[PDB]
This record gives C-alpha cells, structure tokens and sequence, in this order.
C-alpha cells in the first residue's frame, strides 16, 4: 500500500536552513505528482509546493518562492524540501502528499504523510518546570501548570493513564519569552481528596525530560 | 497568491441535518476545485475532486456542485463522523486552499464551572508568578475572562487557551493564565476571575487571599 | 529608412519564428484548453515575388514541448505535445 | 525538449518580426503590384493565456521602406512607403 | 540578364509598306516594354513605352501592342525616315535590350562592279602585302568573295567590311583585304578575287599578275 | 533644352580602370532616372546600369556587376560610371541617358547623350600608314575606274577620310575599319570616277587621326 513518511523536522533559528524528506513506497515518485502542504497550529492548510519529477517541473506558493526548493531523488524514491532564510511564521506541521492518476487533476491530493513539526524560533531546547494546581476549601478541580518548555509538543496523562474522565488538557501558549506553557485539568469527587493520589505525568520528548508531580490539598 | 474565501467560517448543526459550505475563488471560469476533510490531530483526506466526483470510498451522503468561481459542498444527512474541518482548493496554479469551515456539534446551553488557582510556593521561589482560572464544560464557545486585581481589571499580562469540543457532552473548556512578577504579586492581596457567558444570569467571580 | 536591397533580403522566403495557436495545429483535440495557448515554431514565411513560385518547406522536423493541458471543470496537468517545424524553405513552382 | 517556463516565456504577448503582405496593409492600392510583396515589421505576436485579455499595441511607430512599385503592362518605379510598427505590446480586455 | 528575342533580325521593305516587328521577352506577365529607333552614327530615340503609348512627337503611323511575354511594333505606312534599326527593351529589372531589327530599303537587284588592287611598292618595302577587292554598289547585301593565289583558294587570311546602305541609290558596297607577308607574296604570280552575287549569271573574277 | 554630355572616354589596358562622366543640364538629376547604355562596334545596344540618386538605389546588368559602379554628384549635376578590370569586350561607345517622369517606367529613355568611345586594348596609340589603291591601267575607255586609299595600322579609332578636301563626295565609299590580329585597325576609302579623267584630275585622300595628331594627304595616281 501507498506510504508517505516525512522526517528532518525540528528546531531552526531565524535565517537558518533545514531540509525536509518524504520517503515514498507503494509507488514510483518519478512519474507522480508530489506536494508539500503545511499548517500552522490552530490555523488552516496552506499549499506550499509541487513537483512532477519526470517533467522537471516545480511550482510554489508565493509565500515561499526564492527560499524553498522542492526536489526528488529517483533512486531513493524520496522527495525533499530545502527551506532557507526561515522566519518565525514558517512554524508549521509540514505534510507531504501526492495526487495519483485516479484524478486527472495534478492537485487532487489523494495520499498523505503523518506530518512533521518544524519550529523556527531563537529559543533553545529547555524542559518544563511543572507546578501544581491544587484544589481549594461535591466536585473539585485539579491540575498541573507545565511552564517554560520548548519546543512543542508536550504530553500529559494522569495516574499513568488510569484517570481519563473529567480531564481536559489545553493547547499550549507562546509566552513572548519564546517559551511555551500549558495546563492539564481534571474534575473529581471532592470526597476523594486525602485518599486518592493524583499525579500528572508530563513528558517532553525534545529535551528528554520526564516529570511526575503529585497534586495535594 | 490566489484568494480563497470560505462561507461560513464555522457552523453548528445536529446529526441528520442538511449542510451547505460555499467557496469563493479568484480564478478562471474553467478552473476547478477539490474538497478535503480534516479532523484534529490527523491528516486531511480527499473527499471530492473535479467539483462533483466522489473520490472512491467516500459515502454517497457527500456530493459536489458549482463551477468556475463559486463552489458548493453538500452533506445530505449529517453523521457523528462528519464533524471536522472542511477545506476547498483551487485546481490551478497556485493551488491555494480556503481557510477552512469548522462543523461543531450543536448542544443546548450549559453553565461553566469556575476555579481560581494561586501559584505554588515552588513557583514563587523562581521569581515568576502564574495564577490560573478555569472554565470547565460550557456551551457555546463565547466567553469573556477578566482578571480584576483589587477591582483593577487587567490588560496585556494574561493569555488564554480553549479545548476542542468534547466527545461525550459536546462542551468547551478554557484556561486563562494571569502572569506576573514576584514583587508585583507581593504588592496586592485580592486576586479574582470574572466570567461572562450565555448560561449565567450575571457574571461569576472566583477569588482568594494570600 | 530601409534601403530596397535590405527590405528584399529580409522579406524573401525563409524559416522564421512564428507564433502558432495550439488549437490550429491540433484541430480535433477539443477536451483541452492550452497554457500557453500558443507556441514558438520555426515556419516558412515571406514571399517569392514571382508569379509562378510560392514559399514552401523542403526539410521538416518535430519539436516536443511541455504544455499545461487544462481540462475544464476537472483539473490540469503538464504534458508533452509535438509540433512541426520548418528547417529549410524554398520558392518552388506551384 | 522545451521545458514549460521556457515555452510560456517565449510565446507571451510581445513585438515579433512579422512578414506582412503590402496589399493587405494598403487595400486601396489596386493599380500596383509590389516587389517585394511583403515586408518585415515588428508587430504584437503572442498570446495572453486568459479569455479576459488580448494582445494589443500600446506604443506604435512608423517606418519607411523602399518598395518597387509595378504598374501592370506599363512600367515600374522605386518608391518610399510607410508602414505601422508595434513597439510595446501588453495584455488588455475589451 | 533577361532573355530577349526580336523577329526578324532584318527586313527589306518599300515606302508605303505595313511593317510588323516582333519581340519575345522572358519576363512576368505584368512586365512591359519600350521600343526605340536608332540610325547610324546617332543616339537612339524613344518611340513607344508601356507597350502601346507613343512618346510625344512620334508619328502615329508607329504603334505597339501586346503584353507580358510577346510584343509587336507596327509601322502602318513606312516612310523614308523610318529606315533604321528598331530595338525592344524590357521595362522590368534588368532592362534588357533585344538584339534589334534592321529595317532596310528594298530595291532592284544590281550587280557589283568589281575591282582588284595590288599592294603598293611603298607598303611592300616594310614586309607585308595588302591586296584589296572592291565590290561596288550592289543589291542585295549578300555576296561571297573568294581569294585565289595561283588558283589556290585562300582561307583565314582575309577580312571584310560593308558600308551602310547608300542614302541615294540604296546599294551596298564591300571591301575585302587579303594580307600576306611580302615573303609569301613574292612566291606567287596570279592574284584573283572571285565574286558571286545574285545579279551575276556567273561568278565574276578580277585579277592581276605581279 | 535638356542636355547630357559624356566625357572621360579613351584608352585602357585590360585589367585597368576608367571613370565616365555625364554632365547633365536642363533638369535636376537628383530626383531623376539616369542610365548608361553602350554599343560595341557594329553591334546592338546593351543596357549597363541605372541610378536613382535621391533613393540611393542602383541596378546593373549581369555582364558588369562586381566591376562597374554608377554613382552621382548631387551638386555638380553629374553622374558617373566607374569601370574596373576592363576587358576587350567592354570596348564600346558609352551613352549616358535618362527616363523623364513623362513615363512612369524608370527605363523608358527619352533623352540621350552623344556617346563617347572607350577602347580596351594593350595596343599603343599610332597614326596610320596610308597607301595608294591605284587606278588600274586596264580601266575601260567608256569610263569607270576605281581608286582609293588603304589607311593601315592605326590605333585607336576613329579615323576621318575626305577627297580633294571635301570637293569630291559622289562615288566615295569609306569602309568600316577592321580590327587586325596585331591590335591595329585598317580601312579603305575608295571612289569611282570617269576613266577619261585619270592623268587629268588630281585625287588626294585627306586622312586625319586625331588620337595621334596625324594628317596625311596622299595623291593617288596611275
């Protein structure tokens, strides 16, 4: 079956470079129509580029011309995106996709990768301090504030996956120090407090930092 | 680029409804369109290409229409699965997307529970002082949060976040976060959160003392 | 002001870059709209200034060209199309 | 094999040398045959790749050439003749 | 150079005759012609141009017809002033002249008077001998002269000249000169000029001995 | 009147150059149609060239393209024929001429100069030896004898011949010269007279050859 797998995402700092790869199996990219569509967090899909490698033909969105370069290595059945001169607003999940010949359309994107986050910011890799959101004085609120991490994403579970009902963990926020912060919350019987242990498990892959925090009265 | 406006930008329907999403394009009369579905945390999946043609596997409940400039997607009997964001796209150069049209599920009105959260003793040793306010399970999306501090409402020292519609009860929740400094926290005493929403006869305030 | 010899030499029968509508050269291909809709082809043009004679090709060849073939109400896709060129031209009896 | 951009960029609406028949350019001169019968004039040429637009002149200028003017069964004499030229071409609607 | 062809190359007419001179020209069907007249020792005179238009002053007994490839000069009533040579010329490029048509005056046949002249002693001194033969006042033009030294027919050692038709009696005259080294001249006895002409029932011979 | 005067004629070695002049008066050559036409001895008219000065346009016969150049001096009202690498076959009278706007045609020559001789040959200018063609003693009693002058080995043409200084013209034929293989010309003048007059009447041929300033009066007697 058709597979499109991206990689090479990560940190870039303003005015820097980073190449994106797209490994294709189940079909021959050379005779095909490969695309890259990106998407900033909380925002909609932007088409960014297109190649028909056997035609030697590339097209781009005007918002990336001059800086970006789609290409393909026939021998590695992989396509690429060389991203240069990157500003901060190029921060986005980057998909690679194709339009098969079921559609005559060159742009009817038919199969897709799983996407890969690219953060362009001057901030350096850093783990979150996790502080508790304790409840106060028959339904209570609980939580953890996961502050000052970078980059995205963060994962949060409760009692190692055993608590899920009543949980809402929130989209991150960029604090203008250039570091992210979020909240995970949970509602419970207040009669539980003082017998039931609550432990948010926060995991931040990019800084290799696991942290568990007990949340107490 | 080329411009692609989608109407309406968001929506609120129930299961079994008829839905109509319009799409405006600054393109030749011969240039066509594609339609995509995208659910949170996933990749899009092609629905319709060439304006009207069902990409295989796609339920007949979907169909397409329009030409040249304006384009209409149409779900005949909305299903639990059909709640997503729907994009349209030019089939020309550039092949620009529309901004997306969110279909959210329609629920009756619900009171947001509210909770104040003072900083931990751990955080104050760092110099920063984050204070949190929660709005648990409300409907619909619209909700104002206001940090009064000794009756002195704030601006430019708070940030906000909202969650996706809930799976079980179809509500939203928001977390607002008044940031400060240590010395500025040690200045005032009464810190409050002031919430306005359709399911509340009047504003509710949750507060504390240090 | 262009001296007669120069007018004559430059107008006389020869291969010249002519711009030729793709739909003229492919009368039947109706399901497509072409971008560009026309192409630069070397073709015989000019005059023989002699009642018996006419300007016609004597060596021809083909050239293949990438063309965006647009199908209305459907989509578009690059593709190759071939066209006749004139490499040589002479004035011959009719 | 000519790549897309190359073809588009070379067939876009511009002034191109064009061999034009003198009689077509001057329908009123019934009593002359011309030698040469056609002239090389720079003239708007290509296509605009849109049916909202059309290739037209925005800047014209005349050139005088020496044409040999034959009066059938009478004689022939050289003479100057003015023709229109397109200097700048651009893509306009109706 | 364009190819021209006049017919005939000479013609014999009398005063009052209608004369027709013709001219073929390898040109296009829209090219025309001029006709000129030239007399001996005088520049040519334009007669007709554009095939048929008489030049101012030219008498109306001259006229011309035809087009493209074939043309005709007609003089409807030949006058004494019309005896002359006539040329056609193309009006295209190049303006090639035909080879011309000599219009001479018909007359009664007259036999030539024939005289032979030895070389002067004064010439012989130097080493060469010119013997001269006069064919005086004959008609028509055509006439054969044969030199004979000791009854041996001579070849390639003579030359010949003919006057224009006389203005008064319409005859022609001719001189032939045989030229030998003085050496050869003194090896031989009998020098003879043998004339054949239409006005002579038999060839006339005139002769001397050294 | 309209007038066209050629000048510049004369002698040239094979390979040589020589420039003809046509001084026009009575009309403006600038916007006119000027031609050169020539005529080899006892031969036909050959159109050679054409200039239309105001148009800067020229045309030539194929028999001379690459060798000859027709030009014109707008301000001396004078046209020219520059001639290069001349051969024996270019030996001809060169006429300068013109086609007025009387005719649309550029080539209908309505005015003409007198012509000037151009002679292409390696030979050197030389006067004639003049010899008696004596009246024969056998001349008939009844009375017609012929006598004359053989005018031999001169170069170039022309030569002029009279008898008794213009007083004797009835009976005279002077023949066209012939070109000998020496490079030199030769001709005869001849007259017929009563035989009863030989020994009574003096006959003198008057030969003049201007090209070499040579006068010769030869009394021809029995």
């Amino acid at each position: 079956e058709v597979q499109l797998v991206e990689s090479g995402g990560g940190l870039v700092q303003p005015g820097g470079s980073l190449r994106l790869s797209c490994a294709a199996s189940g079909f021959d990219i050379y005779d095909d129509d490969i695309h890259w569509v990106r998407q900033a967090p909380g925002k909609g899909l932007e088409w960014v580029a297109y190649i028909a490698p056997s035609y030697g033909y590339t097209d781009y969105a005007d918002s990336v011309k001059g800086r970006f370069t789609i290409s393909a290595d026939t021998s590695k059945n992989t396509a690429y995106l060389q991203m240069n001169s990157l500003r901060a607003e190029d921060t986005a999940v980057y998909y690679c996709s194709r339009s098969s010949d079921a559609s005559y359309s060159y742009s009817a994107m038919d199969y897709w990768g799983q996407g890969t986050l690219v953060t362009v910011s001057s901030a350096s890799t850093k783990g979150p301090s996790v502080f508790p959101l304790a409840p106060s004085s028959g339904t209570a609120a609980l939580g953890c504030l996961v502050k000052d991490y970078f980059p995205e994403p963060v994962t949060v579970s409760w009692n190692s996956g055993a608590l899920t009902s009543g949980v809402h963990t929130f989209p991150a926020v960029l604090q203008s120090s250039g570091l992210y912060s979020l909240s995970s919350v949970v509602t419970v019987p207040s009669s539980s407090l003082g017998t039931q242990t609550y432990i948010c498990n926060v995991n931040h892959k990019p800084s290799n930092t696991k942290v568990d925090k007990k949340v107490e009265p | 680029d080329i411009q692609m406006t989608q109407s309406p930008s968001s929506l609120s329907a129930s299961v079994g409804d008829r839905v109509t999403i319009t799409c405006r394009a600054s393109q030749a009369s011969y240039s066509s369109v594609a339609w995509y579905q995208q659910k949170p945390g996933k990749a899009p999946k092609l629905l319709i290409y060439a304006a009207s043609y069902l990409y295989s596997g796609v339920p007949s409940r979907f169909s397409g229409s329009g030409s040249g400039t304006d384009f209409t997607l149409t779900i005949s009997s909305l299903q639990p699965e059909d709640f997503a964001t729907y994009y349209c796209q030019s089939s020309a150069s550039p092949a620009t997307f529309g901004q997306g049209t969110k279909v959210e599920i329609k629920r009756t009105v619900a009171a947001p529970s509210v909770f104040i959260f003072p900083p931990s003793d751990e955080q104050l040793k760092s110099g920063t002082a984050s204070v949190v306010c929660l709005l648990n399970n409300f409907y619909p999306r619209e909700a104002k949060v206001q940090w009064k501090v000794d009756n002195a409402l704030q601006s430019g020292n708070s940030q906000e976040s909202v969650t996706e519609q809930d799976s079980k009860d179809s509500t939203y929740s928001l977390s607002s976060t008044l940031t400060l400094s240590k010395a500025d926290y040690e200045k005032h005493k009464v810190y409050a959160c002031e919430v306005t929403h359709q399911g509340l006869s009047s504003p509710v305030t949750k507060s504390f003392n240090r | 002001v262009v001296k007669f010899m120069d007018v004559y030499q430059r107008s006389y029968c020869h291969p010249i870059e002519t711009l030729v509508d793709i739909f003229q050269e492919y009368p039947d291909e109706i399901e497509y709209i072409f971008k560009p809709s026309c192409v630069p082809l070397m073709r015989c043009g000019g005059c023989c200034n002699d009642e018996g004679l006419e300007c016609v090709p004597t060596e021809e060849s083909n050239i293949t060209m990438q063309i965006m073939r647009i199908k209305p109400h459907q989509g578009q896709h690059i593709g190759e199309m071939s066209f006749l060129q004139h490499n040589k031209c002479e004035c011959r009896p009719k």
